[PDB]
RNA sequence: GGGGCAUUCGUAUUGCGCCGCUAGAGGUGAAAUUCUUGGACCGGCGCAAGACGGACCAGAGCGAAAGCAUUUGCCAAGAAUGUUUUCAUUAAUCAAGAACGAAAGUCGGAGGUUCGAAGACGAUCAGAUACCGUCGUAGUUCCGACCAUAAACGAUGCCGACCGGCGAUGCGGCGGCGUUAUUCCCAUGACCCGCCGGGCAGCUUCCGGGAAACCAAAGUCUUUGGGUUCCGGGGGGAGUAUGGUUGC
């Protein structure tokens, strides 16, 4: 039977979209499918900021971030843990998790 | 058995006049064998330098890479290369909800410099705006394009080097086109995203020196 | 077995018969 | 080494290149032409598991520190390097920690950057088209 | 819903359903007339129009051939005809 | 370089059969000095631990 | 991001020349095969080759469907909207007969960067003829011939009418306070609030259907007839046998 409306994916009113390659386990996947996972995190962690900042000889020097957005195959998202099965009523529920 | 950084002489290396903070820097090459001269060592030398570190209160993500024409004395020579944008403000300009707009030209400048321009554009997100996207219709950015690409043309072939790289210090281009590409469509950051050295002219030592004074 | 598999055996039988 | 004011810096360039089989940090001077010392986990830790442990990467970063201070470099520019091109774009497990064990050393740390080569349509990733089965 | 006299809608309601829906159908479209700023002779044109018109008075461009109703030039002033 | 190290709080417990025990440790030699460690056996708020490596995180 | 032809740019990958320091580097759950003091891996500068157009990139667009994203120019198409323009039934759907048709595949030419059927090894294993790793032929790319198939899918033929609401969105048009740019007045852009038509969809609903899952169509079906094409008749045998026809 017919699992998801959207067939677990975006195309709608379009015929072929460009496959893409999942960043873990290099599977080719359709674009529109693919789990997007954008990280924006600081370079050092809170932890080890506190070492850097003193060493810098620069003073009130922001430090520098890493954006890279990751593509996650179905395999590879659930297998990560990143998104895991839901109910089929909270299923139909596409509001990201708040934090 | 022999350590060969006790056979290494360090050169100090001073950037051009166009910028306020003239002492760049050490850097150490082998002693002359004989066969082979310490200068043919540092004369294709490279230095990606931070603009912070070059004038004293200008802004540290625009980085100019220097390279070197002469060396005169354990005193190194070094003349503009390129203007390169760090990755961390590239990565931080693009957002997920408008329209980017790329734009590069081959300029010659009149002293004889063929540089590659390449400036980038956001479209702004208006202060009393509901709808989530701010993209522009592709004659729009079409016209934004020639706008901008005629700007650089315009700025970069009248003046030389000298003043070039006095524009670029504030990014007076950017600003210009922000300025003039407002009533197409309102612009959010228009930097100059890079500036390549193509081709040189035949080198002389005048030039170089009155680049230095 | 796999219907693919069932078609790709019964395309080997089909070219020893014909040769 | 440098006949330079005790009070003014001497700059390096350290590039840390963090992969997941192994850690690089490598110093060298302002244009990078002219190295200085180069220590992978490799050298420390005698097990092909543990190349790119955060404890190999402390350790690595602890002698080039070491050999940095007798050539009378004072200052590191960090420049952090994943593997890149069609490959993973995050850094390896030894990049925090190597870079800690320079800023503990005494070593100053310069301007911080990301030189990771990426890749604007590449070719065909070592994978094949069903991927990694493991 | 229920009650609507579909015989008798309100005026407002019967302008603001498109033309070809309507109960009886009628064109948006309307005729004036045009006061060149340099001429005397009154001219006719049509609210969308298609033509780039000219005035043989004094030879001026009236209005401009746009994606709808054709835009008048500046001093020239259009009043509804009936 | 041997240091001691005061423990502000109990973190977690960790470990496959939960045997250690995550701990936020306080320096000896500097005053506001924070590290994450795991130690092995019973601990609470004043032990203080012996740490032979200090540099290694949790 | 409809199609063809031309032009240009981007980093990355691989190979090569030169320079610095050097003992390991690669890969894996763990290893080994493999490349390394005839100087590997790493870092700097420059040259070359062919491939591909990241992030922007969306339940967004266009196309009959396959499919279609670097810039600029040239050539001819096309929907929708706008119209107090014209022809005046010229239409709908379709045996025969046509155009196109992913990937792979077969012929000739060009070139071979990456990846990589076959094959050669190294691992794991009771065995592995596979999964994992190192290499690698055909192929992957372009020009000219074929081949006519995919879960070619919305598993849902096309044309036409009627039947509930709601907020968005894309293109065009229409009306209207107020912000901003082109100094200012209009007038164009960017916003903002409504309306109208045609599209991609979404949420809600005891309209009503259905075996239900669900569907504003898969509703208006025993209260059974708007028009028309293809097509199923328990499961295997079987998309097999034979015959015809198309193709190297
Ligand atoms: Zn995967």
């Amino acid at each position: 039977t017919k699992k998801r409306r959207n067939n677990g994916r975006a195309k709608k009113g379009r015929g072929h979209v460009q496959p893409i390659r999942c960043t873990n386990c290099a599977r080719c996947v359709p674009k529109d499918k693919a789990i997007k996972k954008f990280v924006i995190r600081n370079i050092v962690e809170a932890a080890a900021v506190r070492d850097i900042s003193e060493a810098s000889v620069f003073d009130a020097y922001v430090l520098p971030k890493l954006y890279v957005k990751l593509h996650y195959c179905v395999s590879c998202a659930i297998h990560s843990k990143v998104v895991r099965n839901r109910s089929r009523e909270a299923r139909k529920d596409r509001t990201p998790p708040p934090r | 058995v022999v350590d060969p950084f006790s056979k290494k002489d360090w050169y100090d290396v001073k950037a051009p006049a166009m910028f306020n903070i003239r002492n760049i820097g050490k850097t150490l090459v082998t002693r002359t064998q004989g066969t082979k001269i310490a200068s043919d060592g540092l004369k294709g030398r490279v230095f990606e330098v931070s603009l912070a570190d070059l004038q004293n209160d200008e802004v540290a993500f625009r980085k100019f890479k220097l390279i070197t024409e002469d060396v005169q004395g354990k005193n190194c020579l070094t003349n503009f290369h390129g203007m390169d944008l760090t990755r961390d403000k590239m990565c931080s300009m693009v957002k997920k909800w408008q329209t980017m707009i790329e734009a590069h030209v081959d300029v010659k400048t009149t002293d004889g410099y063929l540089l590659r321009l390449f400036c980038v554009g956001f479209t702004k997100k208006r202060n009393n705006q509901i709808r989530k996207t701010s993209y522009a219709q592709h004659q729009q950015v079409r016209q934004i394009r020639k706008k901008m690409m005629e700007i650089m043309t315009r700025e970069v072939q009248t003046n030389d080097l000298k003043e070039v790289v006095n524009k670029l210090i504030p990014d007076s281009i950017g600003k210009d086109i922000e300025k003039a590409c407002q009533s197409i469509y309102p612009l959010h950051d228009v930097f100059v995203r890079k500036v390549k050295m193509l081709k040189k002219p035949k080198f002389e030592l005048g030039k170089l020196m009155e680049l230095h004074g | 077995m796999r219907a693919k598999w069932r078609k790709k055996r019964m395309r080997r039988l089909k070219r020893k018969r014909r040769k | 080494g440098p006949q330079v004011a005790e009070g003014e810096n001497v700059f390096g360039v350290c590039h840390i290149f963090a992969s997941f089989n192994d850690t690089f940090v490598h110093v060298t001077d302002l244009s990078g032409k002219e190295t200085i010392c180069r220590v992978t986990g490799g050298m420390k830790v005698k097990a092909d598991r543990d190349e790119s442990s955060p404890y190999a990467a402390m350790l690595a970063a602890q002698d080039v520190a070491q050999r940095c201070k007798e050539l009378g470099i004072t200052a590191l520019h960090i420049k952090l390097r994943a593997t890149g091109g069609n490959r993973t774009k995050t850094p390896g497990p030894g990049a925090q920690s190597a870079l800690r064990a320079l800023a503990r050393s005494g070593m100053k740390i310069g301007r911080i950057e990301d030189v990771t080569p990426i890749p604007s349509d590449s070719t065909r990733r070592k994978g094949g088209r069903r991927g990694r089965r493991l | 819903p229920l009650a609507k006299d579909l015989l008798h809608p309100s005026p407002e309601e019967e302008k603001r359903k498109h033309k070809k829906k309507r109960l009886v159908q009628s064109p948006n479209s309307y005729f004036m007339d045009v006061k060149c700023p340099g001429c005397y002779k009154i001219t006719t044109v049509f609210s969308h129009a298609q033509t780039v018109v000219l005035c043989v008075g004094c030879s001026t461009v009236l209005c401009q051939p746009t994606g709808g109703k054709a835009r008048l030039t500046e001093g020239c002033s259009f009043r509804r005809k009936q | 370089p041997i240091k001691l190290a005061r423990v502000t709080k109990v973190l977690g417990r960790t470990g496959s059969q939960g045997q250690c025990t995550q701990v936020r440790v306080e320096f000896m030699d500097d005053t506001s000095r924070s590290i994450i460690r795991n130690v092995k056996g019973p601990v609470r708020e004043g032990d203080v631990l012996t740490l032979l490596e200090s540099e290694r995180e949790a």
